[PDB]
RNA sequence: CAAGCGUUCAUAGCGACGUCGCUUUUUGAUCCUUCGAUGUCGGCUCUUCCUAUCAUUGUGAAGCAGAAUUCACCAAGCGUUG
RNA sequence: CGCGGAGCCUCGGUUGGCCUCGGAUAGCCGGUCCCCCGCGGGGUCCGGUGCGGAGUGCCCUUCGUCCUGGGAAACGGGGCGCGGCCGGAGAGGCGGCCGCCCCCUCGCCCGUCACGCACGCCGUUCGUGGGGAACCUGGCGCUAAACCAUUCGUAGACGACC
């Protein structure tokens, strides 16, 4: 069964200005500008709301497996607004038993250096995606803070270092060592 | 974004099939591929018609969703579809495809001579405007 | 049985008179077939399943088409069914939204073929019945089903792809 | 001083798959792609025209180097606007994928 | 059935149109990727294997048994007189490959370099490059080889230098100099080029191409040994003593 | 039709285009498929790369050099698929393959000629928008092509030179439409008899 | 499929009573091919191929703390001897 | 290189089209008043087109000759017409743009006559100064190498190779 129509409206706040180039939305607010194409998803992005108030996505004569693509665009846009108004802040804490995990950033972010994981000599280096500002925190002992605007860029950089600190040939039920994402938050809370 | 929506009252130009080259008002939608369609004044009996064989215009009219051939005769008579079409450019490149196929061998000769002179007066001017765009470059 | 565009050939017929019973009853069935000769034959298939009657011991009295009383008015047809899948035999109700009872089961025969791979010789039409707005369960039909109906025709592919088989302009699909 | 012979290509002879019948030839006239389109060329004369190395007489002219097999269109062939034509001699299989010239002159307008 | 006791194969297939080589001077099949930031230099040279001998040296690889001990190393010595540049050649990148633009030889050429042009010399009149050398002093001494360097400057990407050996400085009985194209792995064509335009008719000693303790590659032709049996060629096993038809 | 054909392979389907090319070569017409790196095949990428590597594993064991020649450049890939639709074992089949001419990128004289499209083979027409598909340019690269980089840097240098041609031709039409309006009373009874017979409306 | 074993716990590892298959490295059945003869066991040598993976690369499982070890996945690249 | 005269042969063809990029639930063009970049490029606004008419359903150019004697159109075209400066390299093979000589007056309407009118009939009409092979005029240039024989081994069954 093809469904005749499904849609959903995004409530754009007053800080931001969204302006769509056909199917590629660009989103600029206080912190910066973000962009994301959607020339794979085949929907109608309307900007019906005036002065600027609604990004409305249609789908159209689509069936089950494409009607699902309606909201996933809707969310990819609010995440874009929530990233340019407040900005994402992923926190990750270092966990270990004996050997202290020794983090130090090296350019501004862009190089997270990890010594002494499980006592290993091999020093692990981890790039960051562009626009992600990694930083060693304060008001906590073993804790990094990854900031930026793109949820996509920030959270995979978090995974890049969460997946770099993995144990081999052990029972990871016992050896609970590594740097784990502890809190997916925001920069400003409002 | 779209601007021509299959509606109750949208006028459509019939692409091909038995009624090709006429206008028609969409009375009702039967299914995903078939519409109950009616052209009263363009001599099309009320019948089903697939969308794959009709391309829809910019006109609308305002009969209700199952009106009966007398109220769609109005709202097509007034608001004057039959004279507003034939003022479209659509209806003027139609009736140009018509007029090349309906062209004797004599006519085809007059235009061979007429166009040869037209193409030359316009050619001497373009050669003259470039003379002026090069003198302006000076 | 095969197809075409189906038609509503209704039939009546009695079990020809013996000396004992001189006025047997008459039975009308709404047989549903592409012409006479098979509409007569689908009758004896259904009366032999219900009465102790055969083509030899009987006779068809009236075979004639019954043709739609409202062919310019879209209607909602529910149609009860019984076919033969590869394992057993199952009963169904299905809804089709065309404007002529005949065409509405022409669609159904197309679907059991399309959605269940059931050929016409396996299917039996219990009874077709046109329905009002409500009492419609299938949302595939239940969605048109309003007043301010509205679509665009989004990705309008061009046929005529062999009128000019070679062209300079790449086509268009937005209109 | 131009065509006076609408262009056409000799595509093959009327055949099955593992048979072949050489009397009838299949012409693909240019600019006609519907079996409804082709009722104009029924009856027309065609002309395989070719030259080979020895002089051959010529009506209204001197001995040329040009010869022709000399044919006539019979009927349409398939939905696609092909045309079945049989020439007086059978075509030489050298002309497969070459020019023959359907003329206009046995016209029926 | 299968092989009872498995074993490796004899001799690598990665070598095996094992034929008499079609060339004699070792042809470079790939030159190093030219990083266009470091200065201009040559990538190859052309020497002559002479013999071998013992070396005695001190070793510095701490943690090994032979750290600060003396070892002996067998060393070849490749007699390598300075090579002479005669011409430059341009190459331009194509989908179909890497084509050659424009070869431009110098005004003089050599004597030894002429040898490499004809099979029999003393029978010939030695006319090679006797009218190309005429181009290098006239009006056309600007057309065919000044608009050409500008052409090779516009459309060329890779520039090699044709350079020949000096066969007269060696003890060898040969006099046919050996030419070879030696790519210039400098940076920025027109600097890659207004350096070899200078070194035309010029010497190039080995200390320009190579420095001490530098890893190089040697590209020559194996020593010849003729027709050989399967036992010498592919190093197979010998069959037992009893085999009737050959072992 | 008639003279030398030029088909721009971009936006086309490998086999869909190859079926139409091969019938027109067999009718004596000369075809030149260009830009074959833009040709694309239906079905997602990995499906096709995996399908191509199965071709490479087909090779005469006792000696490979005689065996099936797996070409790598896109043209030869495409040329192979046209050859698979011609009777190349006979004289008319090989005679056909010579009327064909397939290029990777877009070289001289053909770069300065209007090139056409086969919509019955075009991708935006035969394919559904919700399906994946691969480019014969990418497919060739991971199978062992060597000049994806060069054929790209060369066509960016030609796309910059042809943009100049169009911008000047775009400006000549600007003079024509302005000269048409600047002299429009001594061609008035000419443009009249053009639009009475459908020309120029 | 699952009654059970596994201190407890069906399914970590196993698995009865049953049941569905694959395979042609076992033997049979059969007698289609060859009796104007296809040289009818092993071993030696040599190549290549399969994966129903013993090792090694990368991994997921454990009744995996470490060590050791079984279970499973992508995998036939290179090994598999005196 | 130019331009000359015959003669085997191998054939196909019988106006051209001299070009953006690409998008496809979007594009094309204008014009920019305004802004940024290197006459252009990018941007923003607006105005037109979009079953595309600055549309390959397209565009271009003509297809009996000449006379002369009016109108509309008026410096176009040419003499392998001649020199110089460009631009183009992906397998370039093409154009483009400037001086000078001589000559011609040609597209469209009209008058005015003419041109073997071969007597109803077929391969007519061209890309054609085709492609290839042999031979008769002028000007400028030219001036060999290869293989054998010999020799050498860095090579070898002979060949081949240095
Ligand atoms: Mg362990
Ligand atoms: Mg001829
Ligand atoms: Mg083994
Ligand atoms: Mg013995
Ligand atoms: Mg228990
Ligand atoms: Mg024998
Ligand atoms: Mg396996």
């Amino acid at each position: 069964m093809k469904t005749i129509l499904s849609n959903q409206t995004v409530d754009i706040p007053e800080n931001v200005d969204i302006t769509l180039k056909g199917r590629t939305v660009i989103v600029k607010g206080p912190r910066g500008t973000l962009r994301r194409d959607f020339n794979h998803i085949n929907v109608e992005l309307s900007l019906l709301g005036k002065k600027k108030k609604r990004l409305r996505v249609d789908k159209w004569w689509g069936n089950r497996k494409e009607l699902a693509t309606v909201r996933t665009i809707c969310s990819h846009v609010q995440n874009m607004i929530k990233g340019v108004t407040l900005g994402f802040r992923y926190k990750m804490r270092s966990v270990y038993a004996h050997f202290p995990i020794n983090v130090v950033i090296q350019e501004n972010g862009s190089l997270v250096e990890i010594r002494n994981f499980l006592g290993e000599k091999y020093i692990r280096r981890v790039r960051m995606r562009p626009g992600v500002a990694c930083s060693v925190s304060q008001a906590q002992k073993d804790e990094l803070i990854l900031e930026g605007n793109d949820i996509e860029l920030v959270s995979n950089s978090a995974a890049l270092i969460q997946q770099a600190t993995t144990v081999k040939n052990k029972d990871i039920r016992k050896f609970l060592d590594g740097i784990y994402v502890s809190e997916k938050g925001t920069v400003q809370q409002a | 974004v779209f601007r021509r929506f299959v509606e109750v009252g949208r006028v459509a130009y019939v692409s091909f099939g038995p009624h090709a080259g006429k206008l028609v008002a969409i009375v009702d939608v039967i299914d995903q591929n078939r519409a109950l369609v009616d052209g009263p004044c363009t001599q099309v009996r009320r019948q089903a018609m697939p969308f794959k064989c009709m391309q829809l215009t910019d006109f609308i009219l305002k009969f209700p969703h199952s009106a009966r051939q007398k109220y769609v005769r109005k709202a097509w008579e007034k608001a004057d579809i039959n004279a507003k079409w034939a003022a479209t450019r659509w209806a003027k490149k139609i009736e140009a495809r018509e007029k090349k196929a309906k062209m004797t061998d004599f006519d085809r000769y007059k235009v061979m001579k007429a166009r040869k002179m037209r193409n030359r007066l316009i050619k001497l001017e373009v050669k003259k405007l470039q003379k002026a765009a090069l003198l302006k470059a000076s | 049985k095969a197809s075409g565009t189906l038609r509503e050939y209704k039939v009546v017929g009695r079990c020809l008179p013996t000396p004992k019973c001189r006025t047997p009853p008459l039975y009308r069935m709404r047989i549903f077939a592409p012409n006479h000769v098979v509409a007569k034959s689908r009758f004896w298939y259904f009366v032999s399943q219900l009465k102790k009657m055969k083509k030899s011991s009987g006779e068809i009295v009236y075979c004639g088409q019954v043709f739609e009383k409202s062919p310019l008015r879209v209607k909602n047809f529910g149609i009860w069914l019984r076919y033969d899948s590869r394992s057993g035999t199952h009963n169904m109700y299905r809804e089709y939204r065309d404007l002529t009872t005949a065409g509405a089961v022409t669609q159904c025969y197309r679907d059991m073929g399309a959605r269940h791979r059931a050929r016409a010789h396996s299917i039996q039409i219990m009874k077709v019945e046109e329905i009002a707005a409500s009492k419609c369960r299938r949302p595939a039909v239940k969605q048109f089903h309003d007043s301010k109906i509205k679509f665009p025709l989004p990705h309008r592919v061009l046929r005529r792809q062999h009128k000019p088989r070679f062209t300079t302009k790449r086509p268009n699909t937005f209109f | 001083s131009g065509r006076l012979w609408s262009k056409a290509i000799f595509a093959g002879y009327k055949r099955g798959l593992r048979n072949q019948r050489e009397h009838t030839a299949l012409l693909k006239i240019e600019g006609v792609y519907a079996r409804d389109e082709t009722e104009f060329y029924l009856g027309k004369r065609c002309a395989y025209v070719y030259k080979a190395k020895n002089n051959t007489v010529t009506p209204g002219g001197k001995p040329n180097k040009t010869r022709v097999i000399w044919g006539k269109v019979t009927r349409a062939h398939g939905n696609s606007g092909m045309v079945r034509a049989k020439f007086r001699s059978n075509l030489p299989a050298k002309a497969i994928g070459h020019r023959i010239r359907v003329m206009l002159y046995p016209s029926r307008i | 059935s299968h092989r009872k006791f498995s074993a490796p194969r004899h001799g690598s297939l990665g070598f095996l149109p094992r034929k008499r080589s079609s060339r004699h001077r070792g042809k470079v099949k790939s030159f190093p990727k030219d990083d266009s930031s470091k200065p201009v230099h040559l990538t190859a040279f052309l020497g002559y294997k002479a013999g071998m001998t013992h070396i005695v040296r001190e070793v510095d690889r701490p943690g090994s048994k032979v750290n600060k001990k003396e070892v002996v190393e067998a060393v070849t010595i490749v007699e390598t007189p300075p090579m002479i540049v005669v011409g430059i050649v341009g190459y331009v990148e194509t989908p179909r490959g890497l084509r050659t633009f424009k070869t431009i030889f110098a005004e003089h050429i050599s004597d030894e370099c002429k040898r490499r042009f004809y099979k029999n010399w003393h029978k010939s009149k030695k006319k090679a490059f006797t009218k190309y050398c005429k181009k290098w002093q006239d009006a056309a001494g600007a057309a065919a080889l000044a608009a050409d360097f500008s052409s090779m400057k516009a459309y060329c990407q890779v520039i090699r230098v044709i350079a020949h050996t000096q066969m007269r400085l060696l003890p060898l009985r040969q006099k046919k100099a050996h030419l070879m194209e030696i790519q210039v792995n400098g940076g920025t064509v027109a600097e890659k080029l207004d350096w070899a335009r200078e070194r035309l008719e010029q010497q190039v000693p080995v200390n320009q191409v190579f420095g001490q303790d530098e890893m190089i590659d040697v590209i020559g032709v194996t020593k010849g040994k003729g027709y050989k049996g399967v036992t010498s060629r592919w190093h197979t096993k010998k069959l037992p003593r009893k085999t009737h038809r050959g072992l | 039709e008639g003279q030398v054909l030029v088909l721009d392979g971009r936006g086309h389907l490998l086999g869909r285009l190859a079926a139409i090319v091969a019938k027109q070569v067999l009718l004596g017409r000369k075809v030149v498929v260009v830009r074959c790196e833009g040709i694309n095949i239906s079905g997602n990428f990995y499906r096709n790369k995996l399908k191509y590597l199965a071709f490479l594993r087909k090779r005469m064991n006792t000696n490979p050099s005689r065996g099936p020649y797996h070409f790598r450049a896109p043209s030869r890939i495409f040329w192979r698929t046209v050859r698979g639709m011609l009777p190349h074992k006979t004289k008319r089949g090989q005679a056909a393959l010579d009327r064909l001419k397939v290029f990777d990128g877009i070289p001289p004289p053909y770069d300065k000629k209007k090139r056409m499209v086969v919509p019955a083979a075009l991708k935006v027409v035969r394919l559904k928008p919700t399906r994946k598909f691969a480019y014969l340019g990418r497919l060739a690269h991971e199978v062992g092509w060597k000049y994806q980089a060069v054929t790209a840097t060369l066509e960016e240098k030609r796309k910059e030179k042809a943009k100049i041609h169009y911008r000047k031709k775009k400006q000549l039409m600007r003079l024509r439409k302005q000269a048409e309006k600047n002299v429009e009373k001594k061609i008035d009874r000419f443009t009249e008899v053009l639009k009475t017979h459908g020309f120029l409306v």
